């Protein structure tokens, strides 16, 4: 079978050796020729020659594409091909990477990103992630929109917990007054994250706006898809720092990697369709002849394009022509304006490079730790730690997720991160008041050696130890007042009494 | 089509090019490839005779502007017709087209801007020749009022089934769309159905003179304006995109054409005219007369008396009051 | 890299004898023999894909040679039966581009005689 | 398996002469069609590719007429030096062989 490999930018032989050079192509009653053609341009004209070429004269009928430009029409280029040629076409990297419109009947266009729902789902299971119930929405009048918002609410009540959305937004730059009409809502901008949905051109004027009004500051974390942020290395000037973004692997899973799996999808297909039918659907005459009544010849194809198990992994696409379990990482650009990709999502599995919540402390003066660090030591009923629900993500409002600590003597050379577990106590009840009343926050973790607190030979362990090397800014417990430690640290005013007490059986 | 605006068109660059519906209408895929064309660098399109939905999606069309808005329009059309008699109780069918389903969104949405419902949605596949369960689970609800502007063939299947069956007389009323009355399903029309009908929706010269005039005011802004560079020479070489797609887009959304051949003919944030006027076909002894008129905000019928399906000449029944009543409960003391 | 035969041979009749051709990466590439009948004829003997699977033969030698690869040596393996009557000389090839597939090939051995 | 049978394996000529040989495949190859030689000491070389394929340091005077499932390979000419057999190899299924093309000098 002819397969036409289309080559824009400063790909090499290397992708061909690790692409086909590696796995066995066998099965097939045909031996696929597989054709590299290179150019750097996308103008219409050439390729629609080149592929009526390839098409009539040499009746390729395996499409793979991928290039390095911005350029977004190209995706459905490609899917104007498709309708042409009624031959299967994959989009791999850059204008072939995101999202497309007009999915075609006739057409079996398939694209290796994430599907629109699938990173609308990937973006809710960050939010609950993060477990921050409070958000808004900002979404320009780019259309499409609609639908993400249906997907966004259908799924927002599908999960019953108690959310809160904010509010909608949708915005009309066509109008210099749309701006001022904006910013009556954006006085109601309290929720520190937004769901953005906008272009690039689009982008830079939020972004604007929002550092205008000061958008930036502690708290403020911004989540937006591929499309809103365009590429990585291009990085404007309103980037604010500790802008987080979602995307797809463009590090760990190289290109060689993907124009592999692609052909072996291919492959694994046409092999479907030998054992289906055992015929091969000749390709169209000329690109001037379309075939009405052999649209089921390749339709069939089709058929098994959805569904395809590659390496014991379910690499298969969906419905609407995009793979059910795509490689998404979830990239952060510091205040060095570089990025880093520090949240992973592959295989149904969700992994975030730090288990706590990364410290995204803006450009701001002061920097006063709000979430004052505190330990504490298991003892009931001061102290009443109990699994998070799986189901739920979460326990019950009034418990809070405390931290168990970073410690494994099986393997001291890896650290075993931190355990997140819904605790609940009076003392924290007193914390979350004195925090409600103050206006301030906390983070909870466990002891590391399970003890209040002892001088070994001078030095300090335990929650004292903690306090004493500022590891644990404020500490919070049922520890007693003792000499050695006030000369240590500050006690505070006692909030119960206790003593050297009798008790006798009541008899 | 590619290869023609390609040749000679782009070379002669080319600002605004012109489109009409193809000659035959079992695949709507020659304004494709000059949309294709047009967009790739963001330039918009004049679609002249269209009126699909599958270019409306400004999503990725958003190089397209037509004179006459598509049949989702429509939906509105049947918007006001909740103002004319008063019928809560209406079914929503669609076929598995992007037509079907772009208009009952749309009228989803319009029955939704004034705290209204629908009573139950039906998703049936064109081209079938049963659908006698899906009849069958619509009739017996309390609709009497059904909708759909979709493929001749469905149409023809319900109305035969209706013809079969007892759904005919005085009190089982409906509207129809533009094109399922032109044909078999007009052989199988009842005697006193209601349609809507473009005005100068066959004359083409109204509609292009007045696409002419808009595309000359547009250009004359333009060039009025700052400075612009040059449309691709040809078909090769240039790579990026337009600057000048930004500045004609936003000139053709602000475009006042008030100076219109068949009236104001002025078009909203997707080109859609404005104020649009439309005739309306009752179906007198299987004629199409005139009983209404559409001016754009409100419909003023005619002198002429609509003549209703069944033989009436008053308001037909749209909805009833269910006297049979059904009821379930638990057994439990001292209740059940 | 260059592909060089040894293992040329047929002195006991009815036997198996081993017939190699190394190479001097050939890891990626595919690789190909051809036998020479009495009258000259070049005929196609067993084909091995890059990845050592697709083990077929022709119709005049199926069912009766035993083949294999080995990427560590670069080498192959092909055990010979049914050639009694012929004093064969094999040669080996390399196809371009590797992979499974097939192409036209240049890089040609040295040429290593069978004798009975 | 796809076959592939030759001929008429035989010829007639001297140091002049037009010789033609055709190629009868089984499969409709497009255009899959080869032309290779080998000599019994010196080291075969690549001729031929599709019609009229020229090649670096390979003479031009080869020439090739029909398609598909009839192909005819003629040389005009011949030198006196190159004096071997020439064989018509395609690739449809696996590889496809056949009987091949003699080629004698008086
Ligand atoms: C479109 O309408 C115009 C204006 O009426 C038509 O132009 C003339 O119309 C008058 C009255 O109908 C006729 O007597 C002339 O013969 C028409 N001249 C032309 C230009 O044909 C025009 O005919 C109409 N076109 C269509 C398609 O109905
Ligand atoms: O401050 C602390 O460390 C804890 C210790 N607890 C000690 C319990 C009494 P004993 O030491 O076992 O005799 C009392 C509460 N405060
Ligand atoms: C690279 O771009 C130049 C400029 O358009 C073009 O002439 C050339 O053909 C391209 N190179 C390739 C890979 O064809
Ligand atoms: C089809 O999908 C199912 C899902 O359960 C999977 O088990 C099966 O392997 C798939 N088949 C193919 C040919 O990919
Ligand atoms: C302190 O003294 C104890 C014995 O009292 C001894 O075991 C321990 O190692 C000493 N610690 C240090 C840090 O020297
Ligand atoms: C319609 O009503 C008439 C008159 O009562 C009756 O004879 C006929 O059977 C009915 N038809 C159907 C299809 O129920």
């Amino acid at each position: 079978i002819g397969i036409a490999v289309i080559l824009v930018g400063t790909s090499d032989e290397v992708a061909i050796k690790d692409a086909h050079e590696k796995d066995d192509f066998h099965h097939l009653s045909v031996v696929p020729r597989v054709e590299l053609v290179a150019m750097n341009e996308t103008d219409p004209k050439s390729i629609i020659t080149r592929i009526c070429d390839l098409m009539s004269d040499r009746k390729i009928q395996g499409v793979v594409f991928a290039d390095d430009t911005d350029q977004e029409a190209i995706a459905q280029i490609l899917d104007f091909i498709s309708a042409q040629t009624l031959t299967p076409i994959l989009g791999i990297h850059g204008g072939s990477s995101m999202i497309m419109a007009d999915k075609d009947e006739s057409s079996m266009f398939f694209q290796f990103g994430p599907s629109i729902e699938q990173q609308a789902s990937v973006m809710l299971n960050i939010m609950e992630e993060y477990d921050w119930y409070i958000f808004s929405i900002v979404t320009t009048y780019f259309p499409g929109y609609q639908d993400f918002v249906n997907k966004i609410r259908s799924t927002i009540e599908n999960s019953f917990v108690g959310w809160e959305l904010e509010e909608v937004l949708l915005l009309d730059m066509s109008l210099d007054d749309g701006d001022s009409k904006i910013q009556n809502q954006l006085k109601k901008l309290q929720s520190p994250i937004i769901l953005l949905y906008c272009t690039k051109e689009e982008a830079t004027y939020i972004f604007e706006v929002a550092n205008s009004v000061g958008l930036t500051g502690y708290g403020y974390t911004w989540i937006v898809p591929s499309l809103v942020a365009g590429d990585t290395d291009t990085v404007p000037s309103e980037f604010p720092t500790g802008l987080i973004s979602v995307s797809y692997d463009e590090w760990d899973y190289g290109l060689p990697a993907r124009v592999r799996d692609g052909i072996a999808i291919i492959t694994t297909a046409a092999s479907d369709m030998l054992s289906e039918h055992s015929f091969i659907p000749e390709p169209k005459s000329s690109c001037y002849n379309t075939h009405e009544k052999r649209i089921y010849q390749s339709n069939m194809l089709n058929r098994y394009l959805i569904n395809v198990t590659f390496e014991g992994r379910n690499l298969s696409f969906s419905e609407d022509g995009y793979q059910m379990h795509p490689k998404l990482v979830i990239i952060l650009l510091n205040k060095e304006r570089k990025w880093e990709r520090v949240g992973k999502w592959k295989d149904k599995s969700l992994q975030m490079k730090y288990y706590v919540w990364p410290r995204m402390c803006p450009e701001t003066e002061e920097q006063e730790d709000d979430h004052l660090s505190i330990v504490t030591l298991e003892e009931a009923p001061f102290v009443i730690v109990e699994s998070v629900d799986p189901l739920s993500g979460t326990c019950m409002r009034n418990t809070v997720p405390c931290q168990k600590r970073i410690i494994s003597e099986n393997k001291t050379d890896e650290e075993p991160g931190y355990i997140k577990k819904c605790c609940k106590g009076f003392c924290i009840d007193i914390l979350k008041k004195i925090s409600k009343s103050v206006k301030f926050t906390y983070d909870l973790y466990l002891v590391t050696n399970g003890k209040h607190g002892k001088k070994i030979n001078g030095t300090w362990n335990g929650m004292i130890g903690e306090v004493v090397m500022k590891r644990a800014y404020m500490a919070v417990g049922s520890l007693t007042i003792n000499e050695e430690r006030s000369e240590v640290v500050d006690f505070s005013v006692p909030f119960i009494e206790t003593g050297i007490s009798v008790m006798v059986s009541r008899s | 089509m590619a290869l023609s605006v390609c040749e000679d068109l782009i070379s002669s660059q080319v600002y605004a090019i012109l489109v009409s519906h193809p000659p035959t209408p079992n695949d709507h895929f020659t304004p494709t490839p000059v949309s294709y064309t047009a967009g790739f660098y963001r330039i918009p399109v004049l679609g002249l005779t269209t009126r699909m939905s599958i270019y409306s999606d400004k999503s990725i069309h958003l190089s397209f502007l037509r004179t006459v808005p598509p049949y989702s329009h429509q939906s509105s059309v049947w918007f006001e017709m909740m103002r004319v008699y008063n019928w809560n109780h209406i079914i929503l069918l669609v076929s598995d087209d992007h037509e079907g389903r772009a208009a009952q969104k749309r009228l989803e949405t319009l029955l939704e801007e004034r705290e209204s419902k629908a009573e139950k949605v039906l998703q049936f596949d064109p081209g079938t020749k049963n659908v006698t369960a899906l009849l069958m689970e619509a009739r017996e609800l309390e609709a009497r009022v059904i909708i759909l502007s979709a493929s001749e063939d469905d149409a023809a299947t319900v109305y035969r089934a209706a013809a079969m069956l007892n759904m005919t007389g005085s009190g089982y009323v409906w509207l129809v769309g533009e094109r399922e009355i032109s044909g078999n399903a007009l052989r199988y029309a009842p005697d006193g159905i209601i349609g809507l009908q473009l005005i100068n929706g066959k004359n083409e010269s109204a509609h292009i003179s007045d696409a002419v005039g808009v595309v000359a005011q547009a250009v004359h802004e333009l060039l009025e304006k700052e400075n612009i560079t040059d449309p691709p020479r040809g078909c090769v070489g240039n790579t990026n995109i337009w600057k000048t797609g930004p500045l004609f887009k936003r000139v053709l959304m602000s475009s006042k054409y008030a100076d219109g051949v068949t009236g104001r003919v002025e078009f909203n944030e997707d080109g859609d005219r404005k104020f649009a006027n439309y005739s309306i076909m009752n179906l007198q002894n299987r004629k199409l007369v005139q009983v209404g008129i559409y001016n754009g905000t409100h419909v003023i019928p005619n002198d002429r008396k609509i003549i209703w399906p069944g033989g009436e000449t008053e308001k037909p029944r749209g909805y009833q009051m269910s006297t049979r009543l059904k009821i379930v409960t638990i057994h439990q003391e001292p209740f059940v | 890299v260059k592909l060089q035969e040894s293992g040329g041979g047929l002195v006991q009749p009815g036997g198996s004898l081993k017939l190699s051709c190394a190479a001097s990466t050939f890891s990626s590439y595919t690789m190909s023999w051809v036998r020479q009948t009495p009258e000259k004829r070049l005929e196609w003997v067993a084909y091995i894909s890059n990845g050592g699977g697709g083990t077929y033969y022709p119709d005049t030698v199926k069912g009766r040679f035993t083949i294999s690869r080995d990427n560590a040596k670069n080498t192959l393996y092909l055990q010979m039966n049914s050639l009694k009557e012929d004093t064969a000389m094999y040669y080996c090839a390399r196809p371009s581009r590797g992979g499974s597939s097939y192409w036209y090939f240049d890089v040609w051995g040295a040429g290593t005689t069978v004798t009975v | 398996d796809i076959q592939m049978t030759q001929s008429p394996s035989s010829l007639s000529a001297s140091l002049g002469g037009k010789v033609t040989i055709t190629c009868k495949a089984s499969q409709d190859i497009n255009k899959y069609i080869a032309w290779y030689q080998h000599k019994p000491g010196k080291g075969p070389r690549l001729l031929i590719h599709y019609t009229s394929s020229l090649q670096p340091g390979i003479p031009s005077r080869f020439s090739g007429s029909g398609s598909g499932r009839d192909y005819s390979f003629s040389i005009s000419n011949l030198e006196p030096e190159d004096i071997a057999t020439y064989y018509c190899l395609q690739y449809d299924n696996l590889y496809t062989f056949g009987g091949g093309t003699k080629l004698e000098i008086k």
